């Protein structure tokens, strides 16, 4: 009551050279061996009528697939040993229907994958053997890493032979890291009837607020989210002439909005307890400060202070303090100088090991230069620029763990992006861009990416690489003519504003994809 | 009309060493980024005030640096037009500088302000910059030399308005957003420098670029026997005339004030009028397509009957110097006021300061010292008042008469409310360094003349070139053969 094909003794069966699984086995039958076997593809449910088995091995066979549900009628079913083969892939629900089986070994066939939780249902487990096996290392072999940290049963180690990069490594050794496996992507939620320039974000009792500075028919545009049944809505306006740059402050719970123009431009507001109205506070003279680009705000050691970057050779650069009622005038800088830009950045000036607030302005033809903080007499003393590129119009700053790095932009040429190191700033990597009027990096959950605009061609998004320490071509946006960029955060909600000037401008949102 | 024809300024840029140096110490770099100015320069001269600025010479200083150049604009204006005027012997509407060196002031640039068409005053200086920059600085620096100002009565009060919001007028002070357009005020102040008999010499067209020819550009260059302001322009002067550039038998003229459909102007039929009486009005000659170059009478000609005499086309009286300094509804005070002021030698009227100290003005120097005006308004239309206004009433047999004068500030050493150089104070008299002169200390000439004691002949007008321009029955270089 044996096969031909097959030598067997009372118990054991040993078949090779088999071209097809025989379903008929003498009752008394408890191992069955399969040794280079003449076999395409296992059966597809195959093994039933045959439930005496508990040990099953097979040997030097050819494998194309093994499909599910392979193994179901084997409720005796214990040890299970397919090594040494050629196989390809095999799918998941194969070692389902074994909730007896205890041994297992893969070994040594020179598999290159596995699916996801292929493990399942064999809660009996206790020696599991994968070794021998070329493994190239992708978010399969990451469920890999999360299942063998958490399986109770003894695995042998095993180790990564792809991709190249990562040789002869312990799959037992890996962690989160180096493993991006989520994806991320930016698409236009939104898209504004507007033109637009500048944004910036504030948050007032939990409510985010976004304000717009709209240049040519000159809106101050404030914003909210509507949290009902829709993503944005215009809920208030700010009318002036010729708005460059918007840019709220709030000191102790009080909302003040800087606005700024090139004829009567400097203005501050307050807004009004009641009904939301925003009431101008103060006009600073038209007289030193003209034709400005870029505001930003800045609190040091306790201190408010604000800094217009004033583009005419005329006018200065200037930072003003604030004290209980308004602003007033603190300090000025670089006289008769086209300044095209102005950031605030907190860095480590060595020997001192705390951070030490620097201020970097960009000029027209001119270098941009970088000023220190001076705490003894409240002015910026130490002034360095940063040699070895010129034409610099805008530079921003990111931070990556501890060190700080800057991204300066250039319009025709290299935009680059520069460590700071303990005296000054060394090349990290040169990055070609056409009609780049901003590079903005931008920090969303422990993600750096660097956005590089262009009125020409494409807006290329960059990607932050860990391993790499530099930054990776990410995505493409199709923008108009990009100015600003800016990061948006709602409750568990991300967002990012695109500025338009010949064009309206765009909304996208922030999406986080599990692969 | 003289506001209508297209005017072109023949202008000559030399670039200084550092200029040099930062343009990799190579001439064809220098050379194409000038070019690329005037060119951008001339993008916005085009649209603005009708007028081409044409480049015809350049001389950049490879070798050294020729003269000491200054932090101060003006005195690297001055030293200059030094080395223009004892050098510089290219003929050119206008000369300006390209330095590389950075100027310690407010101003970019500086040039003479309505000095268009002269040999000392003719310049500019300007400093370096990126490309629209120096567009702007250059366009500025020729609107001053052009007669335009920033400043004004109309424009202080808000009456002249630049509307342009988001970035400034060229007059204005510039920032990093550029200016492109003039406001109205400053055409109309073209315009009245024009009016008086202002640039003259603007009315050359170019036939010769120093940059090879180029088809439908507007200028008629070798190679080509007739040019248009583009294909597309062309088809409202020219296009029956012109084609790739090339005239058909039947017409050698493609457009102009002295061609009518191909054909040349009749000879001596008039293209321009005389702008005043110190211009000439000039005919076609019957040669050429543009009208005859423009020509004034020579100096030392009398304008506005005996209140004046004629220098570069324009008329100088202490009436248009007072309306030129304190505005239109400004007029001279009679001369009582200054007969009487200049005695007493006050603050008020005064001839002239040596250090500290008023000189006792004689009698024939009156009217060549303290500059006054009746109704005079708070502030100057131009420069800046030093000092405070002056106010002196006189009565005469019961007339009150409030004689007011004022000290206004354009350069260190230029102080307006002086009688201007030139100014008659009496018949053949003139007012120079604010004394009665004679004319015969100008060293003044007089084209060649046939007729004894006779400018011309006195059959014709002596011309600033120095060249007759006889009347009716009169032809010659003396005018003195006679043609009925
Ligand atoms: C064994 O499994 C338990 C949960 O059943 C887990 O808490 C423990 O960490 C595992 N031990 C090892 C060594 O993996
Ligand atoms: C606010 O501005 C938008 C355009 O930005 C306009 O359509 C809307 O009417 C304005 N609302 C008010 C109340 O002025
Ligand atoms: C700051 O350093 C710069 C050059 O690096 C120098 O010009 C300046 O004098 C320094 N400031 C002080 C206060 O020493
Ligand atoms: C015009 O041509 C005639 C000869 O036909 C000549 O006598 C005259 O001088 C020319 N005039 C000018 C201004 O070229
Ligand atoms: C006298 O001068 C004042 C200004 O100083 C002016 O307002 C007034 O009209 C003048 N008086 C006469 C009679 O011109
Ligand atoms: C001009 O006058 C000066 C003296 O003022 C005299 O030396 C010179 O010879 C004169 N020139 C001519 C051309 O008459
Ligand atoms: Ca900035
Ligand atoms: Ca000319
Ligand atoms: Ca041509
Ligand atoms: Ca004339």
């Amino acid at each position: 009551k044996c096969p031909a094909v097959c030598t067997c003794t009372k118990d054991n069966a040993l078949c090779e050279n088999a071209r097809s699984i025989p379903r008929t086995v003498p009752p008394d039958v408890i191992s069955l061996s399969f040794v280079r076997s003449g076999f395409t593809e296992i059966s597809e449910g195959s093994f039933l009528f045959t439930p005496s088995l508990q040990l099953l091995l097979f040997t030097s066979n050819s494998f194309d697939v093994i499909s599910d549900d392979a193994f179901i009628g084997l409720p005796h079913l214990e040890y299970l040993f397919i090594e040494n083969n050629n196989i390809k892939s095999i799918s998941r629900h194969t070692f389902r229907g074994l909730k007896s089986l205890i041994h297992l070994s893969l070994a040594n066939n020179n598999l290159q994958t596995l699916p996801k939780d292929i493990f399942k249902g064999l809660d009996s487990l206790t020696n599991v053997d994968l070794r021998g096996n070329s493994f190239n290392c992708d978010c399969k072999l990451k469920w890999l890493v999360e299942w063998l940290g958490h399986t109770n049963a003894t695995v042998e180690d095993i180790y990564c032979e792809g991709p190249p990069e990562y040789k002869k490594r312990k799959i037992n050794s890996l962690s989160s890291k180096d493993f991006d496996c989520i994806i991320t992507e930016f698409a236009k939620s939104q898209d504004l009837p507007y033109q637009s320039l500048s944004i910036d974000t504030f948050s007032y009792l939990n409510d985010e607020y976004v304000v717009i500075a709209q240049p040519f028919t000159g809106k101050c545009i404030f914003l909210e989210w509507d949290h009902v049944e829709k993503t944005f809505r215009n809920y208030d306006n700010i009318t002036g002439t010729s708005t460059v740059v918007c840019k709220p402050i709030v000191i102790e719970t009080q909302l003040y909005v800087i606005v700024a123009q090139l004829f009567g431009g400097s203005h501050i507001y307050k807004r009004d307890s009641f009904a939301n109205k925003f009431i101008k506070i103060q006009d600073i003279e038209i007289l030193k400060i003209r034709k400005p680009n870029d505001i930003e705000t800045f609190k040091i050691e306790n201190n408010w202070y604000f800094v217009v970057a004033d583009s005419s050779k005329a006018g200065f650069t200037t930072i003003y303090k604030w004290n209980g009622n308004g602003f007033y005038s603190h300090q000025s800088l670089h006289a008769w100088y086209r300044d095209t830009d102005v950031e605030y950045l907190e860095i480590v000036r060595t020997p001192q090991t705390l951070r030490t607030p620097h201020l970097i302005l960009s000029s027209s033809s001119q270098r941009p230069v970088i000023y220190q903080w001076n705490k003894a007499t409240q002015l910026f003393t130490n002034q360095t620029d940063i040699p070895n590129m010129e034409d610099v119009y805008a530079v921003k700053h990111f931070s990556v763990k501890g060190d700080v790095y800057i991204c300066l932009t250039r319009f025709i040429g290299d935009s680059k992006v520069m460590k700071w190191g303990g005296s000054s700033f060394q090349d990290i990597q040169r990055m070609p861009s056409r009609g780049s009027m901003v590079f903005q990096p931008l920090q969303i959950n422990n993600y750096q990416y660097a956005i590089l605009g262009s009125d020409y061609s494409f807006t290329q998004v960059y990607n932050w690489d860990a391993e790499k320490a530099k930054f990776v071509k990410f995505q493409e946006l199709n923008v108009q003519a990009p100015r600003s960029f800016t990061h948006v955060s709602i409750n568990k909600r991300n967002f990012l504003f695109a500025s338009s000037f010949k064009g309206n401008t765009q909304i996208y949102k922030h999406v986080i994809v599990d692969l | 009309n003289v506001e209508e024809e297209t005017k072109y300024i023949e202008l000559m840029i030399v670039n200084d060493h550092l200029m040099f140096k930062k343009h990799r110490l190579s001439v064809v770099h220098t050379n194409t980024y000038a070019k690329s100015v005037v060119n951008m320069a001339d993008l916005i001269y085009k649209d603005q005030l009708k007028t081409r600025i044409v480049l015809v010479a350049m001389e950049t200083w490879a070798t050294d640096n020729k003269f000491a150049i200054s932090e101060n604009p003006l005195i690297t204006l001055r030293e200059f037009m030094k080395y223009r005027r004892d050098f510089i012997k290219e003929k050119s509407d206008a000369v300006h500088l390209f330095s590389g060196s950075q100027f310690e002031s407010s101003r970019s640039g500086a040039a003479y302000i309505g000095g268009i068409c002269s040999l000392l005053k003719g310049g500019g200086v300007n400093e370096f910059g990126k490309t629209d920059l120096m567009a702007v600085t250059l366009a500025q620096s020729l609107a001053h030399n052009i007669g335009i100002i920033s400043d004004k009565r109309k424009l202080a009060s808000g009456e002249c308005k630049c509307e342009d919001t988001w970035s400034g007028c060229i007059m204005g002070d510039t920032g990093y957003y550029l200016p492109k357009k003039f406001t109205q005020c400053n055409i109309e102040e073209y315009h009245d420098f024009l009016n008086s008999g202002g640039g003259a010499c603007l009315f050359n067209k170019p036939s010769k670029l120093l940059d090879p020819p180029e088809c439908g550009n507007g200028f008629i260059e070798t190679g080509e026997e007739c040019d248009c302001g583009t294909p597309a322009e062309c088809v409202l002067e020219g296009a029956e005339c012109c084609k790739k550039c090339t005239l058909t038998q039947d017409s050698q003229c493609s457009d102009g004030l002295c061609c009518k459909k191909c054909k040349f102007q009749p000879m001596g039929t008039v293209c321009r009028e005389a702008v005043n009486d110190c211009d000439i009005r000039e005919t076609c000659s019957g040669n050429s397509s543009q009208c005859a170059p423009n020509i004034h009478k020579m100096d030392g000609y009398s304008c506005d009957g005996v209140q004046g005499i004629c220098f570069g086309g324009r008329c100088k009286t202490r009436d248009r110097q007072c309306k030129y300094i304190w505005g239109q509804k400004v007029t001279a005070s009679d001369k009582y006021c200054y007969e009487k002021l200049n005695i007493e030698g006050t603050e008020k009227g005064n001839c002239g300061k040596d250090k500290d100290t008023w000189i006792q003005c004689n009698k024939r120097d009156v009217l060549c010292g303290y500059l006054l005006c009746t109704n005079i308004g708070n502030i100057p239309r131009l420069g800046e008042l030093d000092g405070e206004i002056t106010s002196t009433l006189v009565v005469q047999q019961g007339r009150t008469l409030n004689c007011s004068g004022g000290h206004v500030k354009l350069e260190e050493d230029v102080d307006l409310g002086y009688v201007e150089d030139g100014t008659p104070c009496g018949p053949q008299m003139m007012c120079l360094e604010h004394r009665c002169l004679p004319v015969a200390s100008f060293n003044f000439s007089t084209c060649l003349s046939s007729k004894e004691g006779t400018i011309c002949s006195g059959n014709g007008v002596c011309s600033n070139e120095l060249k007759c321009v006889c009347n009716r029955h009169w032809i010659g270089s003396d005018c003195n053969t006679y043609f009925p």
